[PDB]
């Protein structure tokens, strides 16, 4: 027994209260937030438009910097309401009748009460219009994906995601707690290689029960703006037995002969091509909320185990009745999607055909997108700011990894100020309001570069848009020189 | 200040509306029934299982009475 | 092809192995919420119910008429097997906790957030031995019953609950199957 | 041996 | 016939509707003006308990249920795998969800599923209209007739009775619909801001007592996306063990270390703070960069409060930070409706961040965050929902502004104090009457959440169905939500309920709880120490004058 001991050392004594007290009194915490760079960054708050006593229509009256600037009859090109069917008189009447018959709030979560018959009617209408079996409603679009995706994945599942997905999808992936791989952003070769390697390794591992498998992508990308290849995706997910998750916020109501989404654009059936679809009632349908389209088993399990659904209040009844009316109107005599498609085509042709700008900016959006994006042609970006996208990515990623409290990067801020100068010139001189892509770069975890943004909707005269395009073109040329 | 609500009378009111000791016999019988039924999970089971459970408890009670007698 | 986020579950590549300790995120997920699965143990009446179920089993088996030795051995084996099935067989939680966070721990290891030799663990250790001592006075004259009961007790009701078998997985080929370590 | 086993069990309980 | 119908509104001349949504006051003695506590902390809770045989019976019930459920699962999956195609693999595709991690849902709540998620219609006011359903094969699927009947509402969050359709706020909402729109442009940081948002932010900041505030379109989202913005993985969070789910999601999405302390225990909190300051970060033992303490104004499953004075003392002594979630407190508690700071006389400057929602007591949707100035500027520059998610609509903002002005006494001055005193009286009256009859009731005296304990899994469907048969709508909760040994019904009292309604409810509850063996109150829940089994008429007669004295309330 003695010879089989382990040669330890007598343990130290436990700290007495006074040592604890002095050590506690020595500690110094940091401030909640970092006020070091609140001043050199706060121009964004000072340059945000504020429309007053008017809807957000085509011609607006705005003000900037706390009633210190004013502009009237400004042409608006920064609104996400593409169809503008929600301002028509029938929808106004439906809203007023609903508000008089019901209240304004629901007063309770879906679990107990406060799930009126209007909610069920809207869910049926959404399912019948888009083709699937059922759907569920969510309080807001931003909380749809991070609630749905963790309900169907956990530690032990595999997710294969695109190389540049929007922030809500990144949040969903991070909070899902599963293994995540990234493929090369519409490189079907890279996707096929990755799937083949994964399935061979799984076959070798001979697991008892096979796990869940998802492919995550987007319909029309939030930052880039380019289309997604659906035929190849469906084909190879059928071949390798994965499930497809498509987040199409910017395509429902924008793509298709009747605006029924991505599947109608590619002439397929949504019930056999896409498994989970996440939409938004706040961009094309001119309302508030979100939804998820699937089949009966998936919908029932969402009603049980999706957090945002069962721990938040149902959304007001006027929103759901207005959306139902809009769907009926889109079903009869559309003309609005068609107008939007022609306008978007002309806009993209206008900014893509020019050569005088072909050394400063590039057009990233596809011709079917209803919003036009621009960048700075990395040659010009390097020549005028002395930084490339890559080094920015590794800089910010390194800052996040060690978790430094103060994350300020100077070249990116200078380039952002340059872009805002471009916007300011056009606004002040020509009475045309375009927007900047508003990102919070200390939160992103995938490569991204600041850019511009020009939106169009289905209630503008083509000639006015042509003149506005000319004015923006002159503004870019003047500022860049 | 009338509203569009229909009120429902208390069971005592219903009995008073409808009017020997047989009623007390019935009430003690149903008291025993309700105690036994509610203190066991019969509302949460099905019908097949419920019946099986019933048979089980009746058998134990019968056998205990057999042994005591 | 390397994952940005490694959240992948490994399997035992040996015969005798231990479940690997958790990382920072896993510990945070486990400690973020009180475990609804193993918290009922410390509340009012748990020890009493462990006592009462034994008396109910004894009365049932005595109702089946048989001799005292048979009734008592049946009581002992039934209680021990039931306790093993409930507390030591199934691993995980019967409801969605988090990313899962307990997918490879049994209910016995989850008690008191993996703190050993607490008063409740002591009580649940003491119960089988005292139950054997009570029943020892009736089938003592049969070597076969005495030996079998003592074997079942010491091998099913005291060994899994020992402080050295914590996080111990035995994986043979053809019966148990590959256990889960990560 | 029975008293021996019982004494062992008491010891292990302690 | 299998799909929920789109029911039609009725004619109901204006007086009938006004009485349907908000009961007219009948007496001036049915009001109570609450007082403050002058900084005094909360006395140790005296939670009551039932006899032992009830606990033992509950344990037996759950044991039986679990055994049968697992046996059914095993047999059904192994033999009859023809009719279990949704839990099994199919052509090399794993099923949507595993059958063991959803055991409780199916095997225990698919038999009482008619007690949850009842469809309704119209305004969720004093009387709620329910659509009746017929259940087939033990709640496998429901079918719907065309009948609609009213019930007395005791389930929806309508504390001050602002959920109506004939008030002044509804007219404000209609005018906002006419003037602005029902549609928003985009995110706040891009085009989504109007002057109405600015007015609402200023008015909220003035109401609370802080310097600045923000408004969002969803409360869950607010909590989920705040800590992400202002925290990190080198900071520690000490949160109560009963906190809401949105706080947990928001803390989880950031990365910080988390530790929890027992509910309503302050010596443990101080001990934990000292120990965690001494220990430091795990694996490195470097000093913690930051420590944040999270809590709630009023926990709405217990009806209790948070010891705010002691929390402020501890945070000032150890240099921590404070975060308070006032979802059920704001608007419905305090002498003037300002929340827990009003209740305890604490200066609303010692609390670093305050958040709440407009859903409960304002009859609207959304949330807010109020703090000092520099904090608000940094967050507005840094928060994610400001930049990436859509702004909140105009009718909701109009309703919120109108109700806040009404409570603040700026418009129609008589209404605000009327509502506050009505709810304060109704809550106390119901709690005292129930405790005198012989039930077990949780929470402080003034809380509008009144949980009544049932303790047995088979008494819950019975209570719910009997009450529904007697035209009363209630809510029930079970094991995964509440401790295994305590299942309850929680009443939500509104300011739109008249004392006559409370008396009707009291009579029916007394009868049903007499029949279901629910009156198991001890003497630990009376000011004397003697157990009480009063008669219904006596308690009805003697309670209204006594419920005003702060002497009969042990809690
Ligand atoms: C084919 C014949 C097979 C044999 C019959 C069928 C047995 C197989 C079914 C049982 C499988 C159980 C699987 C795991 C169950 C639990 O762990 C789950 C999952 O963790 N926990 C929970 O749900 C959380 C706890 C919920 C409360 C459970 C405790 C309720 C009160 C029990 C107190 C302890 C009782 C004494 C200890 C166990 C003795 C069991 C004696 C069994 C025979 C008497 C009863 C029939
Ligand atoms: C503490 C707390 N926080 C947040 C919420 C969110 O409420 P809602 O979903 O109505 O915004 C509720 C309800 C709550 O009780």
């Amino acid at each position: 027994i003695l010879l089989t001991r382990k040669s330890y050392k007598p343990p130290k004594r436990p700290l007495t209260e006074q040592e604890i007290d002095e050590l506690c009194d020595e500690w110094v915490p940091e401030p909640l937030v970092d006020p070091s760079a609140t001043d050199e960054q706060s121009w964004r708050v000072a340059k945000t438009p504020v429309t007053m006593e008017m809807p957000i229509q085509n011609h607006i009256t705005i003000t900037r910097n706390n009633l210190q600037e004013k502009y009237t009859n400004v042409f608006n090109l920064a609104s996400n309401n593409f169809l503008q069917l929600s301002a028509t008189e029938p929808v106004k009447e439906v809203v007023k009748t609903t508000i008089k018959n019901y209240g304004v709030g629901a007063c309770g979560p879906a679990g107990f009460y406060g799930n009126q018959d209007v909610h069920y009617t809207l869910e049926y209408d959404l399912a019948q219009f888009f083709g699937t079996q059922g759907s569920v409603l969510y309080g807001q679009d931003f909380c749809a994906a991070p609630s749905v995706l963790p309900a169907f994945t956990k530690r032990g599942d595999v997710i294969v995601a695109d190389d540049q997905v929007s922030l809500p999808v990144q949040n969903a992936l991070q909070l899902s707690r599963s293994t995540v791989y990234y493929f090369n952003h519409n490189d079907m070769n890279s996707l096929e290689c990755l799937l083949n390697e994964l399935t061979e390794q799984e076959k070798l591992e001979k697991l008892p029960a096979i796990p869940r498998k998802f492919i995550v992508t987007e319909g029309i990308f939030h930052n880039s703006g380019d289309l997604a290849p659906l035929p190849e995706l469906t084909k190879l997910k059928n071949k390798y037995k994965f499930r497809l998750f498509v987040d199409e916020t910017f395509s429902i109501g924008v793509l298709g002969a009747t605006g029924r989404g991505l599947s109608e654009h590619f002439n397929m059936d949504r019930a056999t091509a896409i498994d989970i679809t996440v939409g938004s009632m706040a961009t094309a349908l001119g309302s508030t909320g979100g939804f998820v389209l699937g089949d009966s088993v998936m919908c029932l399990h969402q009603r049980i185990g999706s957090n945002a659904y069962c721990f938040s209040a149902c959304l007001p009844a006027y929103t759901v009745t207005s959306v139902s009316k809009v769907l009926k109107l889109m079903d009869s005599n559309n003309d609005a999607v068609q107008t939007l498609q022609k306008l978007s085509k002309s806009l993209h042709d206008s900014f893509a055909s020019d050569d005088s700008l072909r050394s400063y900016v590039i057009v990233t959006s596809s011709p079917v997108s209803a919003v036009l994006h621009l960048q700075l042609t990395p040659a010009y970006r390097s020549r005028k700011f002395g930084y490339t996208c890559e080094q920015l990515f590794e800089t910010m990623s390194a800052l996040q990894k060690k978790s430094q409290t103060n994350k300020f990067i100077e070249p990116y801020e200078e380039e952002e100020k340059f872009l805002q100068s471009i916007v300011d010139h056009a606004l002040i001189n020509y009475n045309v309001l375009i927007t900047r892509n508003t990102i919070v770069l200390k939160q992103e975890t995938l490569p991204i570069v600041p850019s511009l943004k020009i939106c169009c909707n289905a209630a503008m005269s083509p000639e006015e848009l042509k003149n506005a395009c000319e004015s923006v073109k002159q503004s870019i040329l003047a500022c860049c020189q | 200040h009338k509203s569009s609500m229909v009120y429902i009378p208390t069971t005592k009111e219903a009995k008073r509306r409808n009017g020997g000791i047989l009623n007390t016999i019935e009430e003690v019988v149903e008291k025993l029934y309700w105690t036994y039924y509610i203190h066991l999970p019969f509302y949460l089971m099905a019908s097949f299982d419920s019946f099986f459970l019933h048979v089980f408890f009746l058998t134990i009670f019968s056998l205990s009475f057999f042994g005591i007698l | 092809s390397t994952p940005v986020t490694d959240h992948r579950r490994r399997r035992a590549a040996a015969v005798i192995s231990h479940v690997e300790q958790e990382t920072f995120e896993d510990e945070n997920d486990q400690q973020m919420l009180p475990n609804m699965n193993a918290t009922w143990v410390d509340q009012r009446g748990a020890w009493l119910i462990h006592i009462v179920v034994i008396v109910l089993l004894r009365l049932f088996y005595s109702l089946f008429g048989s001799t005292p030795k048979w009734t008592w051995t049946l009581t002992n084996m039934t209680y021990i097997i039931g306790f093993y099935i409930m507390f030591h067989l199934v691993k995980g939680t019967p409801f969605d906790f988090n990313g899962g966070a307990y997918d490879n721990l049994t209910m016995w290891e989850q008690i008191n957030d993996e703190t050993l030799y607490t008063p409740t663990r002591k009580f649940l250790l003491i119960v089988p031995i005292v139950l054997f001592l009570i029943s020892n006075q009736y089938y003592r004259n049969d070597m076969t019953l005495f030996l079998s009961n003592l074997a079942v007790t010491v091998l099913i009701g005291v060994v899994p609950k020992l402080g050295i078998t914590h996080r111990l997985r035995i994986s043979i080929p053809g019966i148990t199957g590959r256990a889960q370590i990560s | 041996g029975h008293f021996f086993v019982e004494g062992l069990l008491g010891v292990v309980i302690i | 016939y299998t799909r929920v119908p789109l029911c039609e509104p009725e004619e109901l001349p204006d007086d009938i509707q006004k009485e349907n949504e908000y009961g007219t006051l009948d007496s001036p003695g049915h009001l109570y003006q609450v007082k403050s506590r002058h900084g005094k902390p909360l006395p140790e809770p005296v939670v009551d308990t039932p006899p032992y045989y009830i606990s033992l019976l509950t344990y037996l019930n759950y044991l039986i249920l679990i055994i049968l459920g697992h046996v059914h699962d095993f047999l059904g999956m192994t033999f009859q795998k023809n009719k279990h195609l949704d839990l099994l693999e199919h052509d090399g595709l794993a099923p949507w969800f595993s059958n063991f991690e959803s055991f409780y849902v199916r095997r225990i709540k698919m038999r009482i599923d008619d007690c949850f998620s009842r469809p309704t219609t119209g305004v969720p006011g004093r009387f709620i209209r329910c659509i009746d359903r017929i259940s087939h094969n033990i709640n496998e699927y429901f079918t719907y007739s065309g009948a609609v009947y009213p019930c007395m509402n005791l389930s929806s969050y309508n504390y001050l009775g602002f959920a109506q359709s004939k008030g002044q706020c509804t007219d404000a909402a209609l005018e906002s619909v006419d003037k602005y729109s029902i549609q928003s442009g985009g995110p706040r940081a891009q085009i989504g801001t109007t002057d109405l948002h600015i007015k609402a932010e200023k008015l909220v900041a003035r109401f609370i007592g802080k310097e600045d505030a923000l408004v969002f379109s969803m409360g869950y989202g607010t909590n989920a996306n705040l800590f992400n913005a202002f925290l990190d993985k080198k900071c520690l969070v000490i949160s109560d063990e009963l906190n809401h789910t949105s706080i947990r999601t928001g803390v989880r999405l950031s990365g910080a270390a988390v530790r929890t302390f027992k509910h309503g225990d302050m010596v443990g909190l101080e001990k934990l703070i000292r120990e965690q300051i001494v220990l430091g970060q795990p694996k490195t033992n470097r000093p913690w960069k930051k420590i944040l303490i999270c809590a709630e104004g009023l926990f709405s499953m217990e009806g209790t409060l948070c010891n705010l004075p002691k929390l402020v003392e501890l945070k000032k002594k150890y240099k921590c930070y404070l975060f308070i979630d006032e979802a059920h407190s704001i608007g419905a508690m305090g002498p003037t409706g300002r929340g827990v700071c009003e209740i305890f006389g604490v200066d609303p400057k010692d609390v670093d961040i305050l958040m709440g929602t407009f859903t409960k007591s304002f009859g609207a949707a959304g949330g807010y965050i109020a703090a000092d100035q520099w904090i608000i500027d940094r967050l507005r520059l840094d928060l994610t929902t400001v930049s990436y998610s859509e702004s909140m609509p105009a009718p909701v903002l109009a309703q919120t502004i109108s109700s806040l002005q009404t409570i603040s006494g700026e418009i129609c001055p008589g209404q605000g104090t009327e509502r506050l005193q009505r709810i304060a009286f109704n809550s106390r009256y119901l709690r005292l009457a129930l405790q005198r009859l012989g039930f077990i009731v949780y929470g402080v005296a003034d809380s509008p959440v009144i949980p009544l304990l049932l303790y047995c899994p088979s008494k819950m469907p019975a209570f719910s169905r009997m009450m529904l048969q007697r035209r009363i709508a209630v809510v029930v909760v079970a094991y995964p939500a509440t401790p295994l040994i305590e299942s309850r019904v929680r009443f939500c009292m509104s300011a739109s309920l008249t004392k006559e309604d409370i008396d009707y409810l009291l009579r029916h509850v007394s009868e049903v709880g007499d029949k279901l063996n629910l009156k198991s109150n001890s003497g630990k829940s009376s000011y004397d120490g003697k157990r009480q089994r009063w008669d219904i008429e006596e308690v009805i007669r003697r309670t209204p004058e006594d419920c005003k004295d702060d002497k009969y309330f042990v809690n």
